[PDB]
């Protein structure tokens, strides 16, 4: 039962490497949105 | 009757707000007067100064 | 009659968003002295 | 990485510093204090900064009776020794292998609870800041990491905004997998600096809003929301008001409680200090008053404290 | 282990040399880094002594 | 009785001003209290003295939240009626049938206790004073009194001297015969009123003795023993410095505390006070602080009150 | 008896009298022997509004 | 038995009295004690 | 070793000797401020 | 040892003294101190009055 706890909390982690990945691109795609309008 | 109780809440309102009025304001306004006597007497050096 | 957790939520949301208000609107310049 | 410069962007403050301006600069609640005290700072020197703090208290729970700090300070390196009545000692020491990058390290220890000490990193970057924070780091015989881990980014995405987040992971034993709780954090300051907004939505389901403002040179003003079913939420609405003289501090509480702080300079060393507290729904006070002398050590620090 | 035993000894003789002597090279450190170095009575007397 | 007039005897003072100077003069006692207070006073008209006064306190027991007392004084008639939170009406009615002969009431109600009135008759002599002061005065069906009685008779045997007793008796139902206890008085006062001694022996085997000293015009002294088989007697030394700003009170007990009382006038209107009171057997303390508004209530005393 | 009726009867009454109408007429009296005599708000207000 | 409480608080108040007239008759015995010498 | 009565009571005298010398003394004078 | 409850007693009573000497000094001293100011600006006021 330990694993699947274990397995939920290294996804939360995951997903926030992700998020953080996704807010150092964030400043680049907030740009082109502008510059596309 | 419903008239006594509004003496009651109405009271009990103006004792909160006045308290705090007091102890917000009091000190406050002592150092804004301070400050303004600071001022005051800078300006008077000042002037005799010059 | 709610008495519930949502009510403490939008009790605080409601003195949040008068504050805002309060400090944002011109009445919270007039609290201050002029020196 | 090019239209990247273009951009022109700026250093958020660390998340730390996120509501420095209405938590700290504004509220009191890390002033406020309770019962007489007082404080007796003198310094050696002022090039590296050296001083040591004499604190008197009694009439609170939080404060010891006698405390004797002391902290070195030169251009790259704090440090900052207290010791405590019962012999609680307390350390800290900054490190700084740049402007940017410090390295910290703070240590406690409290004679008869387990000791704490936590290791910090803090990375500033030209257009987002880093931390990880790691308090009591401990390997199980398995490899596995034991204690508690808090790692933050902050990302400004326009010149004004802000926004970041912050993972803690903390595993106490090993018998039970350590839990991992991720919060997400925002910060936007105004064109004219004038304004700035805070909002922090934490791990546990809490949410903290602040807001600051800038009236004038010598005022500021504050509000904060938190809360965190079991519901519950405290907003503070609270006003700052600086001249050369004194320091005045407001504070008005939806617990239903008001609250002070002045702090008055009367002499060039001599401070007083008064704060007072009333609590309406359930119709009592707590006032705190103390000073704080400032002497200066050497015979050149004490021309130049008076003039 | 052996290994075990002699990390946690030297993290009882780093605990205990941080404990009792932390402060004492923090004001080190400052007696060094001054111009005047004043005596010990004076570094722990709150007074302006000089 | 006509070398009586050779003597040049002096009137001494009535036997409730007998440790006027040091036990209210100098100490604190009277003046100490807890936690914020503001009082409010308006003063309407000055040749018959004519003022109401708004008092609000927080965090005591003995104070309550509001009163409002209002006092009016002509030439010979003194009139104070207050009223408290929770309805408690006490007034006092002093009326002169001439500058030594006083006759005044004191009647408290409390809204649920039962309500105490005293009649006093004072009367001072040339060379001796006089009052009778009967609380709850009552006959019972056989002609018999019910209540208290405090007669007392103060003599200046010399110039400096002044000897005197106070016989009290108290009956309180008929079933039981009333109980009577003396006591008796001792002032003497210095060739050139330097220095004060006073001693009363009271009925209840009690003792205290104190002594008052004025170093200079500005600065006074005091020191007070009082005692109570359980004896038990505390010992109190203290010194008023008084100053045109501000009036300095500090005191030092033998039960262990210390207490300090400062009233600094800061404007001609406004006064702030402080009062601090360590307790060191028991390690904590008691502060209060508070302030008075005076006021004049027509126009021609808030120019006086200036200006 | 009938005379300790009636002692107790005026007692009641001078108590009552003297409970709610002490204060008003310490008052009434200031508010006779004054110069200007200000009107009721005034009077009970705090403040320097005369 | 309350009779004898009653006589003595009786006594206690007649002798106050007493020491009260001394006492006034005392400054006129001190100065003409004084005189003696 | 007695911490009977007479031991406060001898205790208050010897605090109220000791503080009529003190006050009665030189010693209190200079505890007066000039001005 | 006996020397270990020597630095405990005489800290202590040092303690006390000094927090004694604080709450009943520095009041006064500020209320000294305010009233040496008034004096001062009465003096300076009354020689450039003469
Ligand atoms: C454990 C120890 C505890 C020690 C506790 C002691 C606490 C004492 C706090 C109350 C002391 C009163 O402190 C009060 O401070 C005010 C400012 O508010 C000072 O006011 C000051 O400002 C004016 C402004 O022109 C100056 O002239 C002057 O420097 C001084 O008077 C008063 O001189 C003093 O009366
Ligand atoms: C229930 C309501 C409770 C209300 C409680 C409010 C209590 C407030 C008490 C503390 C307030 C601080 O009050 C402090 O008083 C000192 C004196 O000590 C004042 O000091 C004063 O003296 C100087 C002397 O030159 C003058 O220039 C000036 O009139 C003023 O500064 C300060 O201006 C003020 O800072």
């Amino acid at each position: 039962e330990k694993r699947a706890h274990q397995e939920q909390t290294e996804k939360t982690l995951k997903q926030a490497a992700y998020v953080a990945a996704f807010l150092w691109v964030s400043p680049m795609i907030w740009h082109l949105v502008k510059k596309q309008w | 009757s419903f008239v006594r109780n509004a003496f009651t809440k109405s009271g009990n309102l103006a004792w909160t707000l006045t308290t705090t009025a007091l102890l917000l304001g009091v000190p406050l306004s002592l150092s804004i007067l301070a400050e303004q006597q600071l001022i005051e007497m800078e300006k008077t050096f000042d002037l005799q100064s010059d | 009659f709610k008495e519930s957790p949502l009510y403490t939520i939008a009790l605080n949301g409601a003195f949040f968003v008068a504050g805002v208000a309060f400090i944002q609107s011109p009445l919270m310049d007039m609290l201050a002295p002029q020196l | 990485h090019s239209h990247r410069q273009s951009l022109e962007l700026v250093n958020p403050g660390t998340v730390e510093n996120l509501n420095k301006e209405v938590s700290r600069d504004v509220f009191l609640s890390q002033y406020f204090f309770t019962g007489l005290r007082a404080d007796l700072n003198k310094a050696f020197s002022m090039n590296p900064a050296f001083q040591t703090s004499h604190t008197f208290s009694i009439g609170s729970q939080a404060l010891p009776k006698y405390a004797f700090s002391a902290l070195f300070a030169n251009d790259n390196l704090f440090a900052q020794g207290n010791i405590d009545n019962d012999l609680s000692v307390s350390g800290r020491l900054n490190y700084g292998w740049d402007k940017k990058n410090i390295s910290k390290v703070n240590l406690q220890i409290s004679d008869g609870q387990p000791t704490m000490c936590q290791l910090e990193q803090d990375y500033q970057a030209s257009d987002f800041s880093v931390n990880v924070k790691t308090l009591n780091p401990s390997f199980s015989e398995k490899g596995e990491f034991t204690g508690v881990a808090v790692a933050s980014f902050l990302q400004s995405v326009t010149p004004q905004l802000a926004l970041g987040l912050e993972t803690l992971y903390s595993r106490t034993d090993g018998s039970a997998p350590g839990d991992a709780g991720v919060s997400y954090l925002t910060r936007y300051v105004s064109k004219k600096q004038d304004w700035i907004f805070s909002g922090q939505l934490q791990a546990n389901g809490a949410l903290i809003a602040s807001l600051w403002r800038k009236v004038a040179q010598n005022v500021e003003a504050g509000i904060e929301t938190t809360l965190q079913p079991t519901v519950e939420g405290s907003t503070t609405i609270g006003a700052k008001y600086e001249y050369r003289q004194s320091v005045y501090r407001g504070t008005l509480d939806s617990n239903g409680k008001v609250a002070c702080f002045l702090e008055r300079k009367v002499l060039p060393t001599l401070s007083v200090l008064f704060c007072g507290e009333i609590d309406h729904f359930k119709n009592d006070t707590k006032i705190g008053c103390g000073l704080q002398f400032e002497t200066a050590g050497n015979q050149e620090l004490l021309m130049l404290q008076q003039g | 282990d052996e290994s075990k035993e002699r990390i946690s000894k030297i993290l009882t003789l780093t605990h205990n040399v941080a404990h009792y002597g932390w402060i004492p090279f923090v004001l080190y450190l400052g007696w060094a880094h001054t111009s005047n170095r004043p005596n010990f009575l004076n570094l722990l007397s709150p007074l302006p002594s000089v």
